[PDB]
C-alpha cells in the first residue's frame, strides 16, 4: 500500500504515491458482483517524470457496468479544475484509469481504442487498469503507446 | 529512494486546466 514507481526505457520515472494506490485498490472489483470503476489521473510534471498525486473517483453520475464503464459525470473535470487552482498549475490531468474483472490484467482492443481516441497526449500521459491482483500501466505519446515496467 | 530520481527535478507550470474528454468509454 506503499508507493509504485515504474519506468520506460528511458528511465523516465512515473510515481503512484501511497493515497492513490489506496484509493485505486479500494475498487477492485473483488466480487463477482462487482461493477468497473474509473476516473482520472491527475499529478506532477517534473521534467521527463510524472508523479500521480491525485485521482477522480466514480460516482453515480457515471455508467458503471461489470466489464465496462463511462467515464461521464461532471465531478471528474471539477477534480481536475479545483486542482490545478490549488496548486497554482503544477497538479494537472495526466490520464485516465479503470478496473477489469481480472486478476493481472492487460488492455483490450476497446481499451487501446478508446485511449487513442479518447486522451490527447501532445505531452506524456498514463493509462491504468487496476486488476483484482495487480495493475497495469502504459505511457501515452500522442497516438503510441507501451507498457511501462515495475522498477526493480 | 526508488521514486527520489522524480523529486529531484523540478515540477512543471501549466497555464490553464485541462479539457478532458466527455464520455471516456472503456
Ligand atoms: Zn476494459
Amino acid at each position: 500500500m506503499n508507493e509504485l514507481v515504474f519506468i520506460d526505457d528511458f528511465d523516465n520515472h512515473v510515481v503512484i504515491m501511497s493515497e492513490v494506490v489506496m484509493r485505486l485498490n479500494s475498487y477492485r472489483q473483488t466480487h463477482y458482483t462487482s461493477t468497473e470503476s474509473g476516473g482520472t489521473l491527475i499529478g506532477e510534471r517534473r521534467g521527463q517524470h510524472l508523479v500521480i498525486t491525485h485521482i477522480s473517483e466514480p460516482g453515480q453520475d457515471d455508467v458503471r457496468n461489470r466489464t465496462g464503464l463511462e467515464r461521464k459525470g461532471i465531478h471528474h473535470q471539477q477534480k481536475v479544475n479545483d486542482l490545478f487552482q490549488q496548486s497554482n498549475g503544477f497538479i494537472v490531468y495526466l490520464g485516465e484509469w479503470h478496473t477489469h474483472p481480472e486478476d493481472f490484467p492487460h488492455p483490450s482492443f476497446i481499451d487501446i481504442k478508446s485511449w487513442v481516441m479518447g486522451i490527447v497526449a501532445t505531452e506524456p500521459m498514463i493509462m491504468l487498469i487496476v486488476g483484482r491482483k495487480d495493475i497495469w500501466i502504459g505511457k501515452k505519446i500522442k497516438n503510441d503507446i507501451k507498457k511501462l515496467k515495475k522498477k526493480m | 529512494i526508488a521514486a527520489a530520481p522524480a523529486f529531484h527535478v523540478s515540477p512543471s507550470r501549466e497555464p490553464e486546466p485541462r479539457k478532458i474528454n466527455k464520455t471516456m468509454v472503456s
